[PDB]
C-alpha cells in the first residue's frame, strides 16, 4: 500500500509540471517572475479572455 | 408609341425618378446617427 | 425657456432601438417553407423589435 | 433566491470569495464551468467549489453537493452568475467554478482563509 | 405453427418497445424528448442508476 | 454535434434525476432541443469550399 | 431658484449609495449594480455635471444616463428614470468591448456619446452611441494615434474631443455634426 | 485576341448543333429523368408520347395548358428544329418557352411537370438556350431533388457563378449561397425584371413570394454597412416595392410591406419618400390581412424618420385617404391592442392633422391621448396646435375638455407654452 502511495504522489507532480507547461503554450500575456529560491513562475496580465 | 399626355398609385416610382441621393441629410437632423462616426482631426 | 431647452427635449425624448446588423435574418430561410405570408411578416416585425 | 441553494454567503463573504477567485484566475488556478468542476472533484485535486445561486434551472449545478459531501470538499453558493463570470475572467456567465490546488502558489494563505470561513459556514 | 409463433414474437417485441417508450416518457421525459428514448434507455442501462 | 448534444443531455438529465417537483412536460428537453437544432442548422449552413 | 444635489458612491463590490447633500448628507437610497464584481468608475450624464457645468440656475438639468464601469472591462448602462423608480434595476445595456480596466467614462455634453476608455493598454477608447447603445464602428480605427489613453475631455460647445496619453501628447478631434 | 479564344466563342455559338454522332449522343443523353444510357437510346417520338400524357394530366390540374397543346406540343412540334429557323422565328419560340415556364413554375413538386418539361428540355434545348428563365423560374425550390437535377444538366450563365461551384453535387446549395447570389447587384436587376413579368402575367404564389422576400431582406442586412451600396440599392428594391404593391394579391402586398419596413429601418429615407410610400400603400389597400400589416408598417416608417419636420401634419390628401381606408374606431382598437407597437410619432402626426383639417373629433383626440403615452415634445406640439385652434375658433366645450386633460397632466407645460404665447 505504501509503495502505491508514492507512485501516486509522483505521478501527481509530473502532471503538475506538464500542466503548467501546456498552459504556458496557450495564450495571454505572461510575465516570467523569479522567486528567491531559484524557482520560476509565471503570472499573467490582468485581462479578460475575449 | 409613348407620350406624356383619390390618391394615385404611381407616386413612389415617380419621386424615386425625381430625387437622386435618397439619404436624408439636409434636414439638420439634431440626432447623431448610429454606427458611422464623423470625426475630423485637428 | 430656450431654444437649447427645446432641442434637449427632442434628444431626451426619443427612445432606444434595435439596429439591422448583418446577421438577423438568416434563420428566416429555414422557417420560410410553407408558413403563410402574414405569419412571416409578423416574425419579421419581431426581429425589428 | 431558492431554498434549493442552502449554504449562501452574504455580502462580506461574497466579496472575499470573489477576490480569491480573481487572484486565482490571474495565476491560472481556476476551473470554469460545471462539467469542468465535476471533473476536478472526481480527480480529487480541487481546493473548493463556488457555485451560483441563480442559474435557473438550479438542478444542473445541484448535482455537485453530493460529490462534495462524499469527498469532503467545501462549497459555497454566491448570488449572481454574471458576477461569477466577471470575477472569473471570461466573457460569459459562469455558474460554477472550482479553485484547484498547487501547494506553492502565491495565494495559498488567502485560499486557506476563505476555505476556513466557508467550512465554518457549513458546519 | 412455427410461423405463427414467429409472428407472435414480432408482435411481442412491438408491444415491449411501446411499453418502454411510454415508461421512459414517465421516468425521464426531458432526456427522452431530447435524444430519443431508445438511446436514452441505453444510456441509463449502461451506466446503471439514473442518479 | 455529439459535443453539443452531450452537454445539453447532461443538462436535461440533471434536471430530471434531481428536480424533485417535476412537471413531467419535458419542457427543458424541448428548449434544449431547439438549441441543438439551431446549432445544426448553423453548422450545415456553413460551406467549407469557395463560392 | 431651487435645485437639489445628490452624491452617488460606488463600492467596489457594486453597491451604489445615493446620499443627498441639501439636508445633511442623508441616504436617499441604495441599490445594487447587477453583476459588477470589481467596480472602478461611475459617471452620470445627459444633463449637467462636473464635466459640462451650468452657467445659471435656470439651466440645471437632471442627468438621464448612468454608467458603471468595472475592472474586468464591462460597463453597465442604466436609465435614470427607471433605476430611480425601481431601486434594484436592470442595466439597459451591457458593453464589453474593451478588455482591460475601465478608467475613464465621459458622456457627451448633450448626452449622446459615451466614451469609455482604458488606461491599461494601447488604443482603448471606444465611443458609444446612446440611446441605441451601439459602438461606433469606424472611428477609432487601427491607425488612430492614441497610445495608452490616460485622460479624455469633451468640449462644451464646439463638439471637440481631446485625449491624452502616456507619452504626454494630447490629440484633438472634432465630431463634425455639431 | 488568340485563335484559340475566337474558336472557343465559335463553339459556344454552335453549341447545340449535332455535327457528329458522338456529339449527338452527348446532347441527347442529357435529360431530366432517365439516366444517360437509357435516355440516349430512346427517340423523339417516345418522349413526345410521355409528354403529351403528362400535359393532359397538368391540364386537368390547371386549365391553362390546353393552349400549349395547341402550339408547342403538337406532332408539328415533333418535326420542328430549333437551329434551322430564322431569328424572328426563334424569338417567338422563346416567347412561348418563357410563358410556359412561368405558368408552370408553381407546380414543380409534380411528376407531370417533370415529364412535360422534360420534353421541352430534349426537343428544344432549354437547358442550353434559355437557361436564365429556366433558373429564375424554378429557383426557389433549392433543396428539392428537382433543382439538384436541373443544376446537373444546365450550363451556368455568367450571372450564376455561386451555383457554378455547387454544380454536380449530392449536397444541395445552401442559404448563404442564395444570399450571395443576390448580394451581387446585376442579378438584382435581372431578378427584378423577372418579377415584373411575373406580376404582369399574374402567376405568383406564397412560396416564391416568400423566397424573394427573404432574399431582398437578407441583401439589405448584408449591405447594412456600406452606405454607398445601400444608397445604390435603393431604386431597385423600391421599384419592386411599388410594382408589387400595385398588384392586387394580398400576398404581393404583404411582401411589399415587409420589404419597405426592413429597408427604411436600415437606411434613413427622406420625408417625401416616406410620404409617397404611404400614398401607394393606402391607395391600393383593400384586404383584411393587408390592412393589418399596412397599419403596422406605416407606424414603423414614421417612427424611423427623425430630424426636423419630425412630427408634422400629413397633407390634406394623404390624411383624407387614410380616413377613408381606416376608421377612427379602427385606429382606436389598434391602440387598444395588447402588444402595442411603438407608434407615437404617427399618432401625433395624425392628431395634428385632425386638429388642423377636421376640427370636430376632439373627443376622439382625448380618446387617443388617453390611450397612448406620448412624449414631451409631442405634448408641446399638440398643445400649441390647440392654442392656435382656440384663438381661431369659438372656445368650444371639447377644446376646453382637452385643456383640462393637460391640466390633469402637466399644468406646468401648459404654463410654459402659454408663456410662449399668451397668459
Amino acid at each position: 500500500v505504501k509503495q502505491h502511495l508514492q507512485r501516486e504522489t509522483q505521478l501527481k507532480q509530473v502532471q503538475q509540471r506538464m500542466d503548467a507547461q501546456r498552459e504556458l503554450l496557450k495564450k495571454g500575456s505572461k510575465k516570467k517572475i523569479v522567486d528567491s529560491s531559484g524557482k520560476i513562475s509565471f503570472k499573467w496580465k490582468k485581462q479578460r479572455k475575449r | 408609341d409613348e407620350s406624356d399626355s383619390n390618391g394615385d398609385i404611381n407616386a413612389l416610382t415617380k419621386i424615386l425618378s425625381t430625387t437622386y441621393n435618397y439619404k436624408d441629410t439636409l434636414s439638420n437632423s439634431k440626432l447623431l446617427p448610429p454606427k458611422k462616426l464623423d470625426i475630423v482631426r485637428l | 425657456e430656450d431654444e437649447e431647452d427645446i432641442a434637449l427635449e427632442f434628444i431626451n425624448g426619443e427612445k432606444k432601438d434595435k439596429l439591422v446588423n448583418m446577421n438577423s435574418f438568416t434563420s428566416m430561410f429555414d422557417n420560410i417553407q410553407n408558413v403563410q405570408m402574414d405569419t412571416f411578416f409578423d416574425r419579421v416585425m419581431k426581429v425589428l423589435t | 433566491p431558492n431554498p434549493k441553494a442552502f449554504p449562501l454567503a452574504d455580502a462580506a463573504l461574497t466579496q472575499q470569495i470573489l477576490d480569491v477567485v480573481q487572484q486565482a484566475a490571474n495565476l491560472r488556478q481556476l476551473k470554469k464551468g460545471a462539467n469542468e468542476a465535476t471533473k476536478t472533484l472526481n480527480r480529487g485535486i480541487s481546493e473548493f467549489i463556488i457555485m451560483a445561486a441563480d442559474c435557473e434551472p438550479i438542478e444542473i449545478l445541484l448535482h455537485l453537493p453530493l460529490l462534495c459531501e462524499d469527498k469532503n470538499v467545501p462549497y459555497v453558493f454566491v448570488p449572481s452568475r454574471v458576477a461569477l463570470g466577471r470575477a472569473c475572467g471570461v466573457s460569459r456567465p459562469v455558474i460554477a467554478a472550482s479553485i484547484t490546488t498547487n501547494d506553492a502558489s502565491a495565494i495559498k494563505t488567502q485560499i486557506y482563509a476563505v476555505k476556513d470561513k466557508i467550512e465554518t459556514l457549513l458546519i | 405453427a412455427l410461423a405463427e409463433q414467429i409472428v407472435e414474437f414480432a408482435a411481442y417485441r412491438e408491444q415491449l418497445s411501446n411499453y418502454l417508450s411510454a415508461r421512459m416518457k414517465a421516468i425521464a421525459p426531458n432526456l427522452t424528448q431530447l435524444v430519443g428514448e431508445l438511446v436514452g434507455a441505453r444510456l441509463i442501462a449502461h451506466s446503471g442508476s439514473l442518479i | 454535434i455529439a459535443r453539443v448534444l452531450a452537454a445539453k443531455a447532461a443538462v436535461s438529465l440533471r434536471y430530471d434525476a434531481l428536480a424533485e417537483d417535476r412537471d413531467d412536460s419535458g419542457d427543458i428537453g424541448l428548449e434544449s432541443r431547439a438549441k441543438v437544432e439551431n446549432r445544426l442548422s448553423q453548422l450545415e449552413g456553413r460551406d467549407l469550399r469557395t463560392t | 431658484g431651487k435645485f437639489r444635489t445628490i452624491l452617488i458612491a460606488v463600492n467596489a463590490y457594486g453597491e451604489v449609495w445615493e446620499f443627498d447633500l441639501n439636508k445633511n448628507g442623508h441616504v436617499i437610497r441604495r441599490w445594487k449594480d447587477q453583476g459588477g464584481v470589481g467596480i472602478t468608475k461611475i459617471q452620470v450624464g445627459g444633463g449637467t455635471t462636473t464635466t459640462c457645468p451650468a452657467l445659471q440656475i435656470s439651466k440645471i438639468k437632471q442627468n438621464r444616463w448612468l454608467a458603471v464601469g468595472s475592472e474586468s472591462g464591462f460597463v453597465n448602462l442604466y436609465d435614470r428614470n427607471n433605476a430611480m423608480t425601481s431601486s434594484t434595476p436592470t442595466p439597459v445595456a451591457a458593453l464589453d468591448q474593451l478588455t482591460t480596466t475601465i478608467s475613464n467614462l465621459q458622456f457627451s455634453p448633450d448626452g449622446q456619446i459615451l466614451c469609455m476608455a482604458s488606461r491599461a493598454v494601447k488604443d482603448a477608447l471606444r465611443l458609444v452611441h446612446l440611446p441605441s447603445c451601439s459602438v461606433f464602428s469606424n472611428w477609432p480605427t487601427s491607425g488612430t494615434p492614441l497610445g495608452k489613453v490616460t485622460s479624455v475631455a469633451f468640449s462644451p460647445s464646439g463638439g471637440l474631443l481631446a485625449v491624452g496619453n502616456e507619452q504626454g501628447k494630447v490629440r484633438l478631434w472634432k465630431l463634425n455634426h455639431y | 485576341s488568340s485563335l484559340s479564344d475566337q474558336l472557343a466563342q465559335v463553339a459556344s455559338n454552335n453549341a447545340t448543333v449535332a455535327l457528329d454522332r458522338k456529339r449527338r449522343q452527348k446532347l441527347h443523353s442529357a435529360s431530366l429523368i432517365y439516366n444517360s444510357k437509357t435516355a440516349a437510346t430512346q427517340d423523339y417520338d417516345f418522349i413526345f408520347e410521355n409528354a403529351s400524357k403528362a400535359l393532359e394530366e397538368l391540364s386537368q390540374i390547371e386549365p391553362k395548358f390546353a393552349i400549349f397543346s395547341r402550339t408547342l406540343f403538337s406532332e408539328s412540334s415533333i418535326s420542328l428544329d430549333r437551329n434551322v429557323q430564322t431569328k424572328e422565328e426563334i424569338k417567338d419560340l422563346d416567347n412561348a418557352i418563357n410563358a410556359y415556364l412561368l405558368l408552370a413554375s408553381s407546380k414543380w413538386y409534380l411528376a407531370p411537370t417533370l415529364h412535360a418539361t422534360e420534353w421541352l428540355v430534349r426537343r428544344f434545348q432549354i437547358h442550353v438556350k434559355n437557361t436564365e428563365m429556366l433558373l429564375l423560374s424554378t429557383l426557389n425550390y433549392y433543396q428539392t431533388p428537382v433543382f439538384k437535377r436541373i443544376l446537373s444538366i444546365i450550363k451556368l450563365p455568367p450571372l450564376f457563378n455561386c451555383l457554378s461551384n455547387f454544380v454536380r453535387s449530392e449536397k444541395p446549395p445552401t442559404a448563404l449561397t442564395m444570399i450571395k447570389l443576390f448580394n451581387d447587384m446585376d442579378f438584382l436587376k435581372l431578378y427584378t425584371s423577372y418579377l415584373d413579368q411575373c406580376i404582369k402575367h399574374n402567376a405568383t404564389y406564397t412560396n416564391q413570394l416568400l423566397f424573394t422576400t427573404c432574399c431582398f431582406i437578407n441583401v439589405v442586412a448584408f449591405n447594412s454597412n456600406n452606405d454607398e451600396k445601400l444608397n445604390q440599392l435603393v431604386p431597385i428594391l423600391l421599384e419592386i416595392s411599388a410594382k408589387l404593391l400595385a398588384s392586387k394579391s394580398k400576398d404581393c402586398q404583404i411582401a411589399a410591406h415587409t420589404i419597405l419596413v426592413v429597408f427604411a429601418t436600415a437606411l434613413p429615407l427622406k420625408k417625401t419618400i416616406i410620404l409617397a410610400a404611404m400614398e401607394t400603400i393606402l391607395s391600393n389597400l383593400d384586404a383584411k390581412e393587408a390592412k393589418h400589416s399596412a397599419l403596422l408598417t406605416i407606424c414603423k416608417l414614421f417612427q424611423t424618420l427623425k430630424g426636423q419636420g419630425n412630427v408634422d401634419q400629413l397633407p390634406s390628401k394623404i390624411f383624407k385617404l387614410f380616413d377613408s381606408k381606416f376608421d377612427t374606431v379602427s385606429i382606436l382598437t389598434f391602440l387598444d391592442k395588447e402588444d402595442k407597437p411603438v407608434c407615437d410619432k404617427f399618432i401625433t402626426s395624425y392628431t395634428r392633422s385632425i386638429a388642423r383639417y377636421d376640427r370636430s373629433k376632439l373627443n376622439i383626440i382625448l380618446s387617443l391621448l388617453k390611450k397612448i403615452r406620448l412624449e414631451r415634445y409631442e405634448v408641446r406640439l399638440i398643445i400649441t396646435d390647440l392654442i392656435y385652434l382656440s384663438e381661431i375658433l369659438e372656445d368650444k366645450s371639447q377644446l376646453v375638455e382637452l385643456f383640462e386633460y393637460f391640466i390633469s397632466i402637466n399644468e406646468d407645460l401648459v404654463l410654459k407654452c402659454l408663456k410662449s404665447l399668451g397668459l
